[PDB]
């Protein structure tokens, strides 16, 4: 089970713009990097999984849910 | 090239083993980022004197013609006019480094350090043999070189009035190779592409998840969009290291401290470039960025993936590395600068 500062760094690969979100920019980015070219449907499905709250990004403590599965 | 403009210079780092850093820096697409070398440490380096481990406590001497070396008596060290207490501590350190493989090796120096030495003011002048300095400690200590038979030159020394001179002997390889200072590596930042197969060898087995899926399920997709959000967790994961740091690494029987998978390569295809030139390992042990006794060390001369270099403040750090982070790069800072209020984050900063 990952520590919180270990949760954090994590997100920071993510969080790629500084501010404390993860924007469905930002994760097409990282999937492509990691070799998942998606489409922008495919993202913002990948991203409406992670998003318990709605509004339309992944903040840190939705992150912490999405890294414990 | 051989170096390219003034922060090359600066850096301390001789210049064909930085050619070689420059190369790896474009081959793994990494930015790497080093403390500043002492000036005394480069010509030693380049000709090939050893380069010292974590374990090695002992301090190394900035004068006489021990300048870059690393003495066996601390009294020739930096440490020369230090209390008792310090010159006794220093003495310790000595004999537990040579009780832990390390060799007391009679100190002889090639011809050019010698001219280097010289040039640089560390020797100002000799009698063909006798030396002379104005650092104090040629007023506790007289020293002379002889050459030797292989064209090096064996430093002795005595204690003002203790009639007879004696090797100064310098702490080495358990080869017997003298040690001089490594080259301390402050920060690395990988592209996040160096991590497609970590992630897949985690979460798949080396497959894309269009293959993985295709081979094990059959003729939405949430199985799909989960297996993805397991690649990206893998990756990133991969990317800062986390289980890779939560030990420690070692070389044959070195402890090379706290280092990621990706790390080593680096740390591996930089010692390789070295020794391609006529250099020794020179890159000894992780970044800065997992060291529990972090530094403040002002000036980071930082080689971009693309082969430019340059010295940053840290200032210019913290910019340096938002505008890379924005190009893919990633990085995770010394857990313990949160804490003394020296982030080079401007996020939330926690959970
Ligand atoms: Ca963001
Ligand atoms: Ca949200």
């Amino acid at each position: 089970t990952d520590s919180e500062e270990e949760i954090r760094e994590a997100f920071r690969v993510f969080d790629k713009d500084g501010n404390g979100y993860i924007s469905a920019a930002e994760l097409r980015h990282v999937m492509t990097n990691l070799g998942e070219k998606l489409t922008d449907e495919e993202v913002d499905e990948m991203i409406r999984e992670a998003d318990i709250d709605g509004d339309g990004q992944v903040n840190y403590e939705e992150f912490v849910q999405m890294m414990t599965a | 090239a051989g170096y390219a403009n003034a922060a090359d210079r600066e850096s301390g780092i001789p210049a064909a083993v930085l050619d070689g850093i420059k190369a790896v820096a474009k081959e793994k697409n990494a930015t790497l980022m080093f403390r500043l070398v002492n000036p005394h440490s480069t010509s030693l380096i380049a000709e090939g004197v050893a380069t010292k481990g974590l374990g090695v406590h002992a301090k190394s001497s900035d004068w006489g013609l021990q300048a870059g070396y690393i003495p066996v008596n601390p009294n020739l060290s930096k440490l020369f006019g230090r209390a008792p207490e310090v010159i006794a501590r220093a003495d310790n350190d000595v004999n537990s480094s040579l009780a832990h493989g390390h060799t007391a090796v009679d100190l002889t120096l090639s011809k050019e350090r010698l001219d280097y030495l010289r040039q640089a003011g560390l020797v100002t002048g000799m009698a063909d043999g006798v030396v002379a300095s104005n650092h104090a400690g040629y007023e506790q200590f007289e020293f002379r070189v002889k050459e030797t038979s292989d064209g090096r030159y064996a430093v002795q020394y005595r204690r003002k009035g203790g009639d007879d001179f004696e090797a100064v002997k310098v702490i080495g390889n358990a080869a017997g190779i003298p040690l001089t200072a490594d080259i301390d590596m402050f920060a690395i930042m990988p592209h996040l592409s160096n991590f497609r197969d970590s992630a897949r060898s985690s979460v798949t087995s080396g497959d894309s998840v269009t293959d993985y899926l295709a081979r094990t399920r059959r003729a939405l997709d949430r199985e799909r969009i989960d297996l993805l959000w397991k690649i990206a967790r893998a990756g990133a994961r991969s990317a800062v290291g986390t289980e890779a740091r939560r030990q420690f690494r070692y070389d044959g029987d070195m402890n090379i401290g706290v280092i990621t998978d990706f790390e080593l390569e680096v740390r591996n295809a930089l010692n390789r470039r070295a020794h391609a030139v006529g250099a020794q390992d020179v890159v000894q042990h992780g970044t800065e960025q997992n060291n529990p006794f972090p530094e403040a060390d002002e000036k980071i001369f930082v080689v971009s993936a693309t082969g430019e270099s340059q010295m940053l403040t840290r200032g210019q750090l913290k910019e340096y590395i938002g505008q890379q982070r924005g190009e893919g790069y990633v990085f995770y800072e010394n857990r313990a600068y949160g804490v003394a209020g020296k982030s080079l984050f401007d996020d939330g900063l926690g959970a």
